[PDB]
């Protein structure tokens, strides 16, 4: 301005506005913050027109594309877009933030949380946690389903480590099992002292027979299974990390009638995010 | 020397309705003057008062 | 702006005259090799000579100007590092008028040279009309009191933004607003008021100092749609 | 701290109420007669060079 | 670098070799004259060049009024009053040194404490 | 000698690189080979001065068991590392040539710096045997390893039509992979071959998509 | 309050003056550019930093 | 609040934008008319009362 | 860089001048054209030891004249961890043979190279005449179209310091330091093979580069990376499957088709759409 010495490079020159707007603003500061605000006024009217053309093209790009009745995303022509609308054939509506409790952790907190043992005396399951305690210490038959499900977990922190490299557990999935845990214990009021009558049998096959039922394709031959199968690779993950037998008999204390329920509600849960065929 | 700032208003004129009636003035004042003498020629060609 | 005014241009041939007879050597004999310190002479961007002492012809030119021999519209700019005399005298040029600041050693400080007698006139003819002899603001122009100043001719003065705090040569009450001197004793002109920088539609504005700057934009555009009287008949 | 007032009303009335030696060698100068200067006119001539023209020599 | 000026026309000369000699001649393309050159330097291309650090100091350098003020001593007449400026370079690699011209004796000094 | 050392080793590089290429196509490639050493490789492929030889370094391969039961029509290739810089038309000539001679299905040519346009126009010569050019700067790293390339793998006559018939889709339905494509140069693929891009999903883990060269 | 004014009018002066310190030292040529800025660039840098933590 | 302050003392508000009138002096005036300094005030529900 | 090194800070600078590139114009100060009538003693008193000291260590019949001069700066060559020597067999191998280079060692006072031009066996009479003019013709050209080193269309390299989550050999993430390069200029063939660098972990802003490098997966990986980003940048989150079939229409045809009317507006789909 032709107020100050030329070459000054003082805040007050270049435009620091050192009072509030409660004590005013002097004559020099008024017209530098005149300056920027009328920076943002430009900004404004012209953002407003490029955004809108742009927001016309990209419609104009995808107004063809829509779902069909095979799970596939196709345009106006035919051409496949993609085989199953968002990789997985659910609706976003339906898709709430969830934390993988398999991915995260340490070593020994993973084997703390998830491993059962019938033989040793490292990891044994509390005799108190289910009527059966008493009699399923030493079952071989038992401890080989276990087995099955621990190999199976860790196959899971495997394989969400090699999707997610930053290690981030907290990610969107279509069903929030967390408040159906809480649904059901404060359904059926859970005493969470008596232990429950649920068996370990019935817990692994339980949650095992859930998974073939959280269907996505409805296909019957090799190509479109193998689809299905991947379609809920990563939402069967969340299942078993959830429940898994420790967690339910441990942590969620569930009731045999609890249990059933749960599996229930993630089956219909599951059925009414997929994708509604015919979605533009 | 830094390239001269096209921003600068010491370097830009406002014109007021005295410029731009005189502009328009002169352009019809000029045409007003063609057809006088056009007259003219047609005039002295064709023998008409 | 309030106090903007656009000019309407003279003849230009007045100053030239002028300035061959102060010492403006025709540009037919410039030698730059036996003269590497004359300063180039500008009128309506043409070159018409040199001058071997600025000092004397800008004074002498300012001094013509404020008295009222030559038109308050011409600008005459001086850049004394790149040794050009720039004069403008053409029309659509943008200027406003500002106080002329002169040392008046009286005090041994600069100073406005309008003083509180001048003020004393200026209201007393105001209100004599609601007889004293007139006394106008061209009075003030012609007594060298005031000065019109362009944006070319912004470019080489220093204007002091008030006469309060920045002219004197050099506890505070915490409301007030913090105010910066910038403790420079080489002030040329003062603003007459800072709040003439709005227009008419941001002078109806209370405040405006104290509003985020999008606001105020904003009231100037609704203020004319406002219903009112626009005229009595 | 100040008046947050345009005082006015009465301040219009406030303030119309308060209303050399010989030593040189001079020689004489006329001009040239006008018998002389009729059908004749005197030029300047000036060589644009660096050296020394001379058409009188040269 | 110095150019040279022809003596009988005026035009610039050129350098030219004597093998005769081994020497160095300023010869006219136009008029053939020859003068020995006082130097051998004939090309000259600073990449990175300081000219015009204090171009536009003049003798009435300190009546601008923009121009700031500052109390630093003149190292050559013990002199308070200086009017001091920046780099006048408009290349924006030039570091923000300011050189400062004493009042009294037209004396250009710098800031500068890391090469001077 | 830095220059010589440097040179070696993008030579190691890229020999190292078309080892997973040949390996990768489905040829019995072993992995002790594709592991190769600096040390053996400069005591296998390198004489006296040090220098190395590109002509030793050209090898034969043969399909493995596997593929042959899944491609029942593949043949052996032949990989060959040129010596002098220029490939001119000589060059060229002898080697294809060289590959008619003995029958071999496929071709891989590695130059240096370039072919001339009257050695690559000769490339489409030999049918049905097919002749592939690539350049050394380019094999020195493998675009495969990079994270952001997923998993190419070939479909077969039967696994298209496969595809084809449970989609009920058609050739011109599905998404297309040019030719020139980095990948599609690496994998050979040829006109109408549909490849499995098995990538990573963050909704699904895991997702299976195809695409026909064009 | 009248003590908080008070704190935010130093805290604004000691930015200030730190601006200043940084400035006097660029003047002085003594200021070394950060890695991949000018000279002028890293010292507008510095000032716009400090200032805006000021504020907050 | 220089509003409230101008209709009780039956003035004309100076809003010009650089002054020295602060909100502080407004204040002080508001509260001398035997109002609150910052222009609160104790309010009815007109529905209850 | 290499997961061997991804926290050694010496190796950070190695790879990143490796890469960066440099020209002789950005080291010199001044070039200058000299008048030295034999190649066997100097004018300026400076060089009147250098070439005592080559001579002397140690054909010089046929060298021109006039003498090509470079003034280098010290503090652009230790910016740059750079040495005359490395300078010097550059400009040699510029022009094979046909020119005699001398180079100061660092510490003399003032860096210096010294340049003629060596005329062949065969005797030109008209070179003579611009025989300066040649000299300033291949200064230029050694000003511009010289590559010390680095990797063309890379005008900078800077360096800085992120943190990656990695598994800890426990088995939890925990967050460490890396040194990571950030350039101006994308020259992504190129720098992909330079030695040093992970291979597998080179990422381009444009995603035309990855395209046509890796493969059209590739790109549309990139492609993604890129719209979420600029999603992202102003804190807006969008599902990922929006954003996932814009990507894939752009990519669904071999190539990156452009949403303007050049793009998807030149495929068939009727002309009434
Ligand atoms: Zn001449
Ligand atoms: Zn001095």
């Amino acid at each position: 301005l032709p107020h100050f010495s030329k070459d000054d490079y003082s805040p007050e020159s270049k435009g620091f506005v050192e009072n509030s707007y409660l004590r005013g603003l002097t004559p020099q500061e008024f017209f530098f913050h005149a300056m920027g605000g009328r920076e943002g006024l430009i900004d404004t009217a012209v953002k407003t027109a490029e955004t809108g053309y742009i927001q016309r093209r990209l419609v104009k790009a995808l107004e063809d594309i829509m779902v069909h009745y095979d799970n596939t995303t196709r345009n106006s022509l035919g051409n496949v877009i993609q085989f199953i609308y968002g990789e997985d054939g659910m609706d976003a509506a339906h898709i709430e933030k969830q934390s993988l409790d398999t991915i995260g952790g340490s070593d020994a907190a993973f084997e703390k949380r998830y491993r059962v043992d019938l033989l040793n005396t490292d990891h044994t399951l509390d005799p108190s946690l289910l009527e059966s305690g008493s009699e399923i210490l030493g079952d071989l038959k038992l401890q080989v389903l276990l087995d099955e499900e621990y190999k199976q977990l860790v196959k899971d922190r495997k394989f969400l480590r090699e999707v997610f490299v930053d290690g981030e557990a907290n990610w969107p999935l279509p069903v929030n099992i967390r408040r159906i845990i809480q649904n059901a214990q404060q359904t059926f009021h859970i005493d969470h002292t008596k232990p429950s009558d649920l068996t370990i049998k019935d817990i692994v096959l339980g949650v095992k027979d859930l998974q073939e039922n959280l269907l996505v394709l409805r296909g019957k031959n090799e190509i479109i299974q193998n689809a299905q199968r991947d379609a809920v690779t990563l939402f069967c993950c969340l299942l078993r990390s959830r429940l898994a037998t420790r967690r339910v008999l441990q942590e969620y204390r569930l009731t045999k009638q609890a249990f059933d329920w749960v599996l229930s509600n993630i089956e219909a849960q599951f059925l009414r995010s997929v994708v509604h065929p015919g979605e533009m | 020397k830094d390239q001269d700032d096209r921003d600068h208003f010491g370097k830009k004129r406002l014109d007021l309705a005295g410029p731009l009636l005189a502009q328009l003035f002169k352009t019809l004042f000029k045409k007003l003057t063609k057809d006088i003498f056009r007259y003219m020629q047609r005039t002295v060609e064709e023998a008409h008062d | 702006s309030l106090m903007s005014c656009i000019s309407v241009g003279t003849d230009p041939m007045p100053i030239i005259t002028f300035l061959s007879e102060w010492g403006m050597e025709p540009l037919e004999d410039y030698v730059p090799h036996q003269s590497p310190d004359a300063t180039r002479v500008f009128v309506n961007g043409v070159w018409h000579g040199v001058h071997r002492n600025p000092a004397r012809l800008m004074e002498t030119l300012r001094t013509l100007r404020r008295k009222g021999d030559i038109n308050p519209e011409v600008s005459m700019i001086r850049d004394i590092r790149e040794k050009e005399l720039k004069i403008f005298t053409d029309a659509g040029r943008v200027y406003r008028p500002l106080f002329i600041v002169e040392d008046d050693e009286s005090l041994g400080h600069k100073e406005l040279k309008v003083r509180k007698g001048h003020i004393a006139k200026l209201m007393a003819t105001e209100y004599q009309d609601i007889d004293v002899e007139e006394y106008t603001w061209s009075s003030l122009l012609n007594e060298g009191l005031v000065e019109y100043i362009d944006a070319e001719e912004e470019e080489s003065i220093l204007i002091a933004m008030q006469p309060e705090d920045l002219e004197p040569a050099e506890d505070v009450d915490p409301a007030k607003r913090i105010r910066v001197s910038h403790h420079a004793t080489t002030f040329t002109h003062c603003e007459i008021h800072p709040s003439m920088i709005l227009g008419v539609a941001a002078s109806i504005i209370p405040f405006p100092d104290h509003n985020q700057s999008p606001r105020n934009t904003y009231q100037s555009a609704m203020g004319k749609q406002a219903m009112g009287v626009f005229l009595t008949n | 701290n100040a008046s947050p007032f345009i005082k006015r009303d009465r301040m219009r009335r406030n303030f119309l109420r308060m209303r050399d030696p010989n030593e040189y060698n001079e020689f004489p100068l006329r001009a040239i007669p006008k018998e002389d200067l009729e059908n004749m006119r005197t030029h300047l001539l000036k060589f644009q060079s660096k050296k020394k023209i001379n058409p009188v020599t040269d | 670098t110095t150019f040279r000026f022809c003596r009988d026309c005026n035009n610039m000369l050129y350098p030219r070799e004597d093998k005769e000699n081994n020497r160095l001649l300023f010869e006219c393309r136009t008029c053939s004259y020859v003068e020995e050159a006082g130097s051998p330097l004939v090309y000259r291309h600073e990449l990175i060049t300081n000219i015009g650090e204090t171009a536009g100091v003049v003798q009435d350098i300190g009546s601008d009024p923009t121009l700031p003020r500052s109390d630093r001593e003149c190292p050559k007449c013990h002199s308070r009053e200086n009017v001091f400026f920046q780099s006048q370079q408009r290349r924006k690699d030039t570091s923000m040194v300011l050189f400062f011209v004493c009042l009294s004796c037209s004396h250009i000094f710098t800031s500068d404490q890391k090469n001077k | 000698d830095q220059e010589n050392e440097r040179n070696i080793s993008r030579l190691w590089r890229a020999f190292r690189t078309v080892k997973e290429m040949v390996k990768d196509r489905g040829y019995f490639i072993t992995q002790e080979e594709v592991e190769l050493p600096l040390e053996d490789f400069k005591a296998k492929y390198c004489d006296s001065m040090g220098r190395p030889q590109r002509k030793m370094m050209s090898f034969q391969a043969n399909p493995t068991e596997e593929s042959i039961s899944k491609f029942p029509d593949m043949g052996s290739l032949w990989v060959e590392f040129c010596d002098e810089p220029s490939v001119g038309v000589k060059t060229m000539k002898t080697f294809v040539i060289h590959i008619q001679e003995k029958n071999f299905q496929t071709g891989i040519f590695v130059y240096q710096n370039n072919i001339t346009p009257s050695a690559m126009k000769l490339v489409p010569s030999i049918p049905p045997a097919t002749i592939e050019t690539f350049n050394e700067a380019a094999l020195v790293v493998n675009i495969t390893h990079h994270e952001l390339v997923p998993k190419h793998i070939r479909l077969s006559s039967d696994e298209k039509r496969e595809l084809l018939k449970r989609y009920r889709l058609k050739e011109s339905q599905l998404p297309r992979i040019q030719r020139a494509d980095p990948v599609a140069l690496y994998l050979g693929l040829k006109r109408g071959e549909v490849v499995k891009i098995i990538r990573k999903s963050e909704t699904s883990g895991r997702y299976a998509s195809y695409r026909i060269c064009m | 309050d009248g003590p908080t004014m008070r704190e935010i009018t130093e805290t604004i002066a000691e930015a200030k003056k730190k601006v200043l310190d940084v400035t006097k030292e660029a003047q002085a040529n003594l200021l070394t550019a950060k890695h991949g800025m000018t000279l002028r660039e890293s010292f507008e840098d510095n000032v716009v930093r400090f200032l805006n933590e000021a504020r907050d | 609040l220089l509003s409230k302050v101008a209709a009780l003392s039956g003035n004309e508000g100076d809003a010009s934008p650089f002054t020295d009138i602060t909100v502080e002096g407004i204040s002080k005036l508001l509260r001398e008319h035997g109002y609150q300094s910052r222009g609160f005030e104790v309010m009815y529900n007109g529905h209850t009362g | 860089l290499e997961p061997g090194h991804a926290a050694d800070q010496e190796q950070a600078k190695l790879i990143r001048s490796a890469i960066e590139h440099t020209t002789l114009k950005s080291v010199t100060i001044a070039s200058e054209i000299y008048y030295d009538p034999d190649p066997r003693s100097t004018v300026i008193p400076e060089d009147e030891e250098i070439i005592q000291l080559h001579f002397s260590l140690l054909s010089f019949d046929q060298q021109s004249p006039w003498l090509l001069r470079l003034e280098l700066d010290r503090a652009a060559m230790n910016d740059k961890d750079l040495t005359m020597g490395q300078v010097g067999e550059r400009i040699k191998q510029t022009f094979k043979n046909d020119l005699f280079v001398i180079w100061s060692e660092d510490n003399d006072e003032k860096l210096i190279i010294r340049c003629r031009v060596v005329r062949p066996k065969s005797l030109d009479a008209e070179t003579e005449a611009e025989e300066d003019h040649m000299l300033k013709k291949i200064e230029n050209t050694m000003l511009e179209n010289i590559t010390l080193r680095g990797v063309e269309n890379i005008e900078r390299v800077v360096m800085m310091k992120y943190d990656r989550k990695v598994p800890s050999p426990t088995g939890e993430y925990v967050k460490e330091p890396e040194w990571v390069l950030e350039t101006d200029g994308v020259n992504l063939s190129e720098v992909m093979t330079v030695p040093g660098i992970d291979p597998t972990r080179i990422y381009t802003n444009s995603f035309i580069d990855i395209m046509e490098v890796l493969g059209i997966e590739a790109g549309r990986a990139a492609l993604y990376k890129e719209v979420y980003n600029v999603i992202a940048s102003d804190g807006s989150y969008v599902n990922y499957r929006h954003m996932a079939l814009l990507v894939d229409v752009m990519t669904t045809q071999g190539g990156l088709t452009s949403v303007t009317r050049h793009g998807f507006n030149r495929s068939n789909t009727g002309a009434l759409m």
